[PDB]
Parts: structure tokens; C-alpha cells; sequence
């Protein structure tokens, strides 16, 4: 069960969730597979937060195994899009989709735990059909290979062709690592 | 007459220990005050409107002390009523017009002396927000800006009522807004929670340290007052938290500094009041957790004095008390030159 | 069924679920496998309290079998890094995860009650691919397992040969011979 | 479904659950097989209502065909660790962790209904592995099986022998039977 606090505003005792009571001091939670539901609800309350003030700061945090690659891109998107930074701290694990919206955060605002674990792979598809219809949909995925590891490339800064081989097979970074990579700015460890 | 800006700050500060912010504010504030009730001369600039002072800051801060204070500079009548008491006519409660009531009985019910009358309503903040709230800001918002007297016949039918208008007198506000940081925190750097938040120092006496310096009207409005009397109160005066740097510059600086007149009931009978540093600092520290600031000071030295107050008297030669350190906690008891 | 409870505070009175109502108290209750929705609430939860007083000891009961290795590190970092201390009393079964969290109190301030059980285990990993997927997958689960040797280490104070040792196979230990171990500083009886 | 009940307090109507409306009188039911989630409730609610009144008694009902060991421990160390005497009172079945529940009760507090029927078995459990991990788990179900049989003597005052030897099988008892075993005090009958 999600537990239920209290603000005690001035104006008056409010009840807000665990989530909504973050949600009001702009943070943003990224929790399980990557999905289109999911995603629009961190799409939803970027934009809701644009309005309230598109000069503050948005907090998202990152725990997750990845899923589909449209629903992350939106979020990606969304985030430059908007006008306000989106800060980035990664807590538990980051993979493929999950490290790149980790890594799509403004410059100097990306974080991470001392035991988190980053990890980046090839997109995985699949289909069935035709071989006229395979050859369009691989050519699809491939594409969509090379924006991701232009993606990493633009704000890590390393070369592409170093992204590419390191992308081809699973690699775990942790925070130091991440740090030299480029993935991130800095290691949190205490307050 | 008419003292200097200046003049008033330094006098003010004999006691007050650390608010200079608020000292010249308050300072320039009563002196353009009283120079229309000195200005009155016909020359088309009788139109000039008083300005109210809205001074928030954590209890016990001093915000009465500055108004009690400057009201002797002042040698005229001075109340503080508070604001709780008040409610909005139709139901059971004081009625506004008490205010100017009890106001007018610290006047003589001298008209004169009532138009040059200074308020201090205090906790203002309890009024936020069908009864209670929006109803008594409203009554209220006429009497603070323009209104005429009904204070009822002292002593002795209902004609006899006297008059007075309520444009004169400067209408001085303190309030203690809980929670007020947290308004002033969303205007930049709202995150509360988080590994990058501006999560709170502490829950002691250290919070507010300069969190009022940037109040705007808008959180005020946030918080619950009425546009329109917030509107009304263009001042907003700011006051520390009296931290324990400060109870130390406190305890033996000012005139009225407990040390100093605890010293000088000890040297009537003979004993030489003495203090050690650290034995300041520690009463402070004590009456930070307890809560009680200012008003704590005074209890918690008369539980390490009034135990050998009781016995200072009886015995004789005493020529000095030193109060250690650990005096002030419960470990020693005070030092004493029972002889010499 | 959760019943409800009144605070019956001076303001008024508010109807709190019985886990939110001891939220309030800076109480914090793990039960159940560790996973990452589990897990994220006591991250917000943690963070929460930490603002509303960033000074008093925070009390977290853990009653687990296991679960996620990441999830647990997201709550083992955010303890450590936030500034309240963070008490542990062990209610029922720690296991090799659950185990970690009560090491990972503030010291002097872990507890746990007479007829409790606290195993320790190595992290279970699974894993399918190609030979070098496994020897890539090999070595993180390898990697692993020396982070949180090197944790209990630093917590209970025994050196890290004993507890490389220990881990290998499951080892019950009960209350008094946790606190011989350093997995806790006292076993609470009777108030 | 679960019905409304009304208050009506002095100062104004409330609207509470049947059972919320009972926990405000310091009465907790437990009802089903005894598990991790179940047992939480009631642990909060114990502790709760110590908070409320730590002298006033707690009455406790117990209607369960038993359930986990560890669950059921997390509940008989808390009963016995706050300060409230908490009163026992069955109300037709307590198979194996009933009636270490209901013979866990303050003394002279231990009532049960006069068709009750209690019993008393060892604890059964199940586990696979290999040999070496068979043996270590052999042993723990081993000293489980002792530290119970000792909860019992202590509260029903009977030798470990004869607890011993009437926990090898399934042994009924009758509300008459159990009063003079030493497991409950009084058989209440009518008011
Ligand atoms: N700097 C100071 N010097 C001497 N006394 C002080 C000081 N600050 C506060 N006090 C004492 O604290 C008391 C409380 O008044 P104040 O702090 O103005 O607001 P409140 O009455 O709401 O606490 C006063 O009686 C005053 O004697
Ligand atoms: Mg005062």
C-alpha cells in the first residue's frame, strides 16, 4: 500500500501521496519496464511542471530494466524539448533505455550512487514476416541504432565508432567508470 | 522631538541585539509617521497616507521588545492586541471595535493623544484563509485603513458614544507565519526532498536564519491573507531567530542584560555576581532545545541562582558566586568564597 | 483489511491508515521480497522524513526472505548518505538481502528481537547467452559479491576472509550470536 | 463487504469500519493462515494501541490454521516486549501457531469459547538441495522445533519431555482438556 502524508500548509491540512508530495517539489519516478503507459504519466507531469515554472529544476529519477524504445525516446524528447534542466540520478540499476535519458540530462546535473550499475547493449527487435518485410524492419532497427549511439556520443562526447564498440556487447559501468565515460558528472556519497 | 533616524537606531539597539535590518526600517517608518501628524499644515499636502509595517519573525525574536521600546522613545499611548481574540461580528467573540476600545483607555479618551497612538496587533498569521478567517480580514481592512471611533462611555445613554478616526494612527503588525519558509523556499530552489535538495539544516533555532529577507506579497497572499490587506501593509519588516551566537551577545550586552541585573540584587548583599564564558554559552544552548529563547534565559538562571540566593543572606564574608559551566548543568553547584 | 486510525491531533481530527500513521513517527516497514516498486517507496519515504526532521533517528523493521540485489542497494545508499541515523530492528527473518539493510544501521542503534533468524547468502543471479555473454554476466555477479563482502566487513568489523567464508554456504544465526558476529549492537527483550 | 459504523462522539459523527471500530477498544483480529503481510498489521496495531494507553489490557483473537514460523514469532516477541498485558482469546480453531498465540497471553488472561478446539503439531517445513544444504536446514528446523517446545513449558508450566512428546503428532484438545494442560486459564460460557 502507498502511504499517505499530510503538507500543513498555512492554507490548510492536505493529504498527498507518497508520490504526489514528491511530485509537488519536481521529482519524477522511472520504476520498472519501460512502457507506453508508463511513460506518458513521466511525459504528463514534465509538462504539468513546465508550466508551473519553466526556469526550476526537474528532478527524474532512473531505476529501471528498459523496455520499449518509442516510450523512452518520447521522454528523451520531452526533456530537451522543455525549457527547464532535467536533472538525472541514477539509483539501483541502468540500462540500455534507462542510460539514455540517464545521460540526456543537463550538463552537470547528472548523478549517481556509489553502487549503482550502468549498463548499455544493442536494441533488441523482433518480428515476423516476410522476407521483403524483414529486410524494411531491419533496416528500421538499425537506423534507430545509429541515432542512439549519436545520442550518447553528443553528450558523453566520446568518438561514435567508441560508442559503437562498447555498445555491441553488454558492458557494466559503475559510478567512477561512468564518470571517465562520460555518462555522468558526478558520484554522489553524502550529504 | 523628531529624533533622527539614527539617533533612534543606537537607542533601540541598547537593548535589541541584532536586528539592524529591522531597526532602520522600523526607525524611518515611526519618523515619516509622526512628521505628517507634525505636518499639518493647509498647503494641499494633507492627502499624504500612513504606511503600516508588517513585521514577521520566528517567536520571541524581539519583535515585541522593538515596539515596546520605541513606543517610550515615543512617550505616548501604546497597546498590543492580539489577534486571536478578535472575531467577526454575529458570533461570540471580541468585536473589532474593542480594539480601539481598550486602545483609547491607555489614551485617557483624549482625542489628541488617540490620533497619535501606535497598534501592535500581533499573531496576524492566525487569521488566514466562513468565521474566523476571511470575515475578521475583512472588518479588519476598513478599521486599519480609515474608520471612526464607538468606544462606549466610561463609568457614569447611547449618544454618549465618542469618535475618532482611525487614518493617523500607524497600525504596526507582528506575526509569527509558521511555515512561511517553506513558501519563500518555492520561489527558487523548491526541492524539499531529494540527494540535490535544499533539505532543511536543522530543527533548532538555526532555520530561519535569513529565509524572510526575500518575503514578497505574493507568498503572503499564498499563505492565506487577503490580497487587499496584505495590499494595505506595504512595509515588511524581517527579524532574526536569536541563535545561540546571539543569546551570548545577549546575556550580559544589553542595559537590561540579566547578568547585570541579577549582579546588582548579588551586590547588595555583599557578593561579587560572576560569570565564566562558557557558562553563558551553555544557558543559551539549553534554552535553544527548550524552545523558550529569550523567555527561557530567565527561568534557567533562576534554577542555578535562586538555590544559593536563598542562601547568599545567611551566610556572611561571601565576596564571590563564580558560575561554572558545569554549574548550569546538573553536575556542580555554584562556586562560593564562603570566606574572603 | 487496513484499519484506519485518528490522531485526534489539536488542529483537528484526520483519518490515518495504520502504516501512515506510524509513518509520521519516522517508521518505515519492509515487508515482503525486495523489488523495485517495494523498494522505491522506502527511497521516498527515507527522503520524505529527511525534511521534516533531518535530525531525528529514522526506525526501519525489516522482515524479508530476499530479493533484488539492486533495489536493496538503492535503500543501502540512500541510508548512508542521508544524515539521520537510521535504525534497524530485525522482526521475524533477514536474509541475505534483509540481512545487509541491518547491518547497514547507524551503530549502536540495530536491534532485533529474541526468536529472529538472520541468514546470509551468496546473491542469486540467472543468466542465458553465449559464452561470452557468460563470461561477461560472470564477472558482474563476481563483482558483486565482493561490494557487499566488503559492506558487512565495514559494518560488523570482521575481516573480509570471514565473511567470503561465511557467505559460501547459509548461516542461521540467532540474536546473541549476531552481536558476537557485529551484525547488531543489542537484542531487546522486554521494555 | 465490510459494513459502516457509526461513532457518534461527543464531538461530532465519525464514520468507522467494523473492525477499525473495535481496534479503537484495543481488540485485534487475526483471522487466515499466519503470513508476512497479515502479521505486520498486527504487530502495528499492537504497537499502536501501546502508544494509547500502555496499561490498559489488549485483547487478541485468534482464528487461524496456523502459518509461517517467523510471522508468527514477530508476533509472540511483541506481545511479550510491550508493556500492556494482552489478553488471548480463541474463538474455534488455533492449529500450530494459534495456539502458541493463545498460550502466549498475560496469565489469568487466556479465555476460549466453549466449542473451541486447539491443537499442537511440530513445525513442518520444506526445503531441496543438496546434502550439505540439507543438514544446515535440518538443524535449524531442529533448534525451531526446541525453542517452541520451550515457549510452551514455559507458559503452561508442564516439563519439555511431555510437550515434546505430545507435539509429535496432531493431539486435539477441548476447551476442559486445554485448562487443565495449563495452555488457556478460563473457559468463558455466558456473561
Ligand atoms: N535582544 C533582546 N534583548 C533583550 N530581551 C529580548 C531580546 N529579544 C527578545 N527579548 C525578550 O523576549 C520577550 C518576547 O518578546 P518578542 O521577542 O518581541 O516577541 P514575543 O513576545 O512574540 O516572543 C520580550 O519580553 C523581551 O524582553
Ligand atoms: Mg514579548
Amino acid at each position: 500500500l502507498v502511504p499517505m502524508v499530510v503538507e500543513q500548509s498555512a492554507r490548510g491540512e492536505r493529504a498527498y501521496d507518497i508520490y504526489s508530495r514528491l511530485l509537488k517539489e519536481r521529482i519524477i519516478f522511472l520504476v520498472g519496464q519501460v512502457e507506453d503507459y508508463m511513460a506518458n504519466l513521466v511525459v504528463a507531469q514534465l509538462l504539468f511542471l513546465e508550466a508551473e515554472n519553466p526556469e526550476k529544476d526537474i528532478h527524474l529519477y532512473i531505476n529501471s530494466p528498459g523496455g520499449s524504445v518509442t516510450a523512452g525516446m518520447s521522454i528523451y524528447d520531452t526533456m530537451q524539448f522543455i525549457k527547464p534542466n532535467v536533472s538525472t540520478t541514477c539509483i539501483g540499476q541502468a540500462c540500455s533505455m534507462g542510460a539514455l535519458l540517464l545521460a540526456g540530462g543537463a550538463a552537470g546535473k547528472r548523478y549517481c550512487l556509489p553502487h549503482s550499475r550502468m549498463m548499455i547493449h544493442q536494441p533488441l527487435g523482433g518480428f515476423q514476416g516476410q522476407a521483403s518485410d524483414i529486410e524494411i524492419h531491419a533496416k528500421e532497427i538499425l537506423f534507430i541504432k545509429e541515432r542512439l549511439n549519436q545520442i550518447l556520443a553528443h553528450h558523453t562526447g566520446q568518438p561514435l565508432d567508441v560508442i559503437a564498440r562498447d555498445t555491441d556487447r553488454d558492458r557494466f559501468m559503475s559510478g567512477d567508470e561512468a564518470v571517465k565515460y562520460g555518462l555522468i558528472d558526478k558520484v554522489m556519497t553524502q550529504r | 522631538k523628531l529624533p533622527a533616524p539614527k539617533e533612534i537606531r543606537t537607542i533601540l539597539d541598547q537593548y535589541v541585539i541584532g536586528q539592524e535590518r529591522a531597526k532602520k526600517v522600523l526607525a524611518v517608518a515611526v519618523y515619516n509617521h509622526y512628521k505628517r501628524l507634525n505636518q499639518r499644515d493647509k498647503k494641499d499636502d494633507i492627502e499624504l497616507g500612513k504606511s503600516n509595517i508588517l513585521m514577521i519573525g520566528p517567536t520571541g525574536s524581539g519583535k515585541t521588545l522593538l515596539a515596546e521600546t520605541l513606543a517610550r522613545l515615543l512617550n505616548v499611548p501604546f497597546t498590543i492586541a492580539d489577534a486571536t481574540t478578535l472575531t467577526e461580528a454575529g458570533y461570540v467573540g471580541e468585536d473589532v471595535e474593542n480594539i480601539i476600545q481598550k486602545l483609547l483607555q491607555k489614551c485617557d479618551y483624549d482625542v489628541e493623544k488617540a490620533q497619535m497612538g501606535i497598534v501592535y496587533i500581533d499573531e496576524i498569521d492566525k487569521i488566514s484563509r466562513d468565521v474566523s478567517g476571511e470575515g475578521v480580514q475583512q472588518a479588519l481592512l476598513k478599521l486599519i485603513e480609515g474608520t471612526v471611533a464607538s468606544v462606549p462611555p466610561q463609568g457614569g445613554p447611547q449618544q454618549e458614544f465618542l469618535q475618532v478616526d482611525t487614518r493617523n494612527i500607524l497600525f504596526i503588525c507582528g506575526g509569527a507565519f509558521a511555515g512561511l519558509e517553506r513558501v519563500i523556499q518555492n520561489r527558487s530552489a523548491r526541492g524539499g526532498i531529494g540527494f540535490n535538495a535544499e533539505v532543511r539544516s536543522q530543527e533548532m533555532g538555526k532555520k530561519v536564519g535569513e529565509a524572510f529577507k526575500e518575503v514578497e506579497p505574493e507568498d503572503l497572499v499564498k499563505f492565506g491573507l487577503i490580497p487587499e490587506f496584505v495590499g494595505r501593509l506595504p512595509v515588511i519588516a524581517t527579524l532574526d531567530e536569536l541563535d545561540e551566537a546571539a543569546l551570548m551577545q545577549i546575556l550580559t550586552e544589553p542595559k537590561n542584560a540579566l547578568t547585570k541585573q541579577y549582579a546588582k540584587l548579588f551586590e547588595m548583599e555583599g557578593v561579587d555576581l560572576e560569570f565564566r564564558p562558557d557558562a553563558l554559552k551553555a544557558v543559551a544552548r539549553k534554552a535553544l532545545e527548550r524552545k523558550t529563547g529569550a523567555r527561557g534565559l530567565r527561568s534557567i538562571l533562576e534554577g542555578i541562582l535562586l538555590d544559593t540566593m536563598y542562601e547568599i543572606p545567611s551566610q556572611q564574608d561571601v565576596s564571590k558566586v563564580v558560575i561554572d559551566e558545569s554549574v548550569i548543568d546538573g553536575s556542580s553547584q555554584p562556586l562560593m568564597i564562603y570566606e574572603n
